[PDB]
């Protein structure tokens, strides 16, 4: 989902 | 497990430093549809910057990707109406979601007239509470770490009350007595009840409007609206 | 008025004195029934629970103060809240389960989100060690909270000088316990951030009562109905 | 009001 990659980016 | 170890205004600067900014709306008259599109471009928008922000906020490094993803979840909504009734303070009546797009009473759809004057008036209440924006950034991190914190752990506890101290160290230094002090703290707190009230309302709506299919969620909005059901 | 003249010790002692009983519910055991079943039983014991809570709501010091409309209104937006945090409380010292009733004991094997929550709420209670005077106060503060922001004309100013009260008062508690000043306000802070997930849990069980009225199998008496309808 | 009415007495 999107959210994980925000919260690693 | 740094963020224990800060002083209070230590704590106070970082969160100062850590807000995100303020967007603007695009720059017609206003219909259904196109205002809940304004505001829904708006929010997937200032979402990308609340995590940076929650990033930053002492303490939520500290857990597992998938306890801030849940955190986040349960709370963007809560966080961005606390923003908004921030910003609306200094436009009494009002709603300033950006600084080219103040809203009054005057038509919201249907049923927005309740979350509408629900928004205004905890704007009210931060006005006659004279809430400082040290306050303000407590505030909101504590709904950060807070709303989901009930599995919808100690280390979060442990932060909480860092969040706490912080406050009572900001009502003092402001001349407040120590009756003033868990006075106002209470009283700021129990705001955070209503808060949560109208993001349960409003989060309603926005599973309606996805029903209604007229104005277009973002994947990214719909990821978030679906994790609450 | 009265209750702005209350000593700590005199609010505690007029909250304990107006607190509810705790009534049965009907069960039976023989019975080997269902989610409807269930659902029946818990909807008997609130109509019959909101008796008691109007009458409680009474002799907490300030309520009759008000309008008689202003007392519809905050006994309307917090009734659920209300049986809630009663419900969890008296849930404490049966971990894993829920005491709706004496005879009425659940666990999970068996709406487990609200379930779940109402859990971990009680379990929280339970590692605070919660006591019974800080509960009265909590209770109180939720009748007088939850509708403030949903009402010249004129007053709310007399009930926010009241909830200061009763948060003097909860103060005081945590100083009688032998805790210190940073003690006191951390522990303040903890009971109302819990208020919270109680406001939460009350909005998710509204939604699912509204879908159980809807759907005609589990009938709501005439006072839980119009108390439905508020939260429209 | 079935509420209202319960309030007085
Ligand atoms: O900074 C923001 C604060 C709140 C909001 C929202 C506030 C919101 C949410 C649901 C319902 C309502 N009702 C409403 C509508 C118009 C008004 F003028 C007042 C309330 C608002 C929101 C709107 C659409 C969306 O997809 C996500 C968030 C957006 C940005
Ligand atoms: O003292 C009480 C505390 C709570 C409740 C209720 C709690 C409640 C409300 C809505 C949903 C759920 N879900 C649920 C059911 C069983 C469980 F074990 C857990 C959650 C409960 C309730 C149930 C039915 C009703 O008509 C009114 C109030 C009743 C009495």
């Amino acid at each position: 989902k999107i959210l994980h990659r925000l919260l690693q980016d | 497990s740094l963020a224990l170890s800060l002083t209070a205004d230590q704590m106070v600067s970082a969160l100062l430093d850590a807000e995100p900014p303020i967007l603007y709306s695009e720059y017609r008259p206003f219909s259904e549809a196109s205002m809940m599109g304004l505001l829904t471009n708006l929010a997937d928008r200032e979402l990308v910057h609340m995590i940076n922000w929650a990033k930053r906020v002492p303490g939520f490094v500290d857990l597992t990707l998938h306890d801030q993803v849940h955190l986040l979840e349960c709370a963007w909504l809560e966080i961005l109406m606390i923003g908004l009734v921030w910003r609306s303070m200094e436009h009494p009546g009002k709603l300033l979601f950006a600084p080219n797009l103040l809203l009054d009473r005057n038509q919201c759809v249907e049923g927005m007239v309740e979350i509408f004057d629900m928004l205004l008036a905890t704007s009210s209440r931060f006005r006659m509470m004279n809430l400082q924006g040290e306050e303000f950034v407590c505030l909101k991190s504590i709904i950060l770490l807070n709303s989901g914190v009930y599995t919808f752990k100690d280390h979060i506890h442990r932060v909480l009350d860092k969040i706490t101290d912080t406050l009572i160290h900001l009502m003092a230094k402001a001349g407040l007595t120590l009756q003033q002090q868990h006075q106002r703290l209470a009283q700021l707190l129990l705001i955070l009840s209503h808060i949560r009230h109208m993001s349960n309302k409003g989060m309603e709506h926005l599973y309606s409007m996805k029903c209604k299919n007229v104005v277009p969620l973002s994947d990214l909005l719909l990821e978030m609206l679906d994790a609450h059901r």
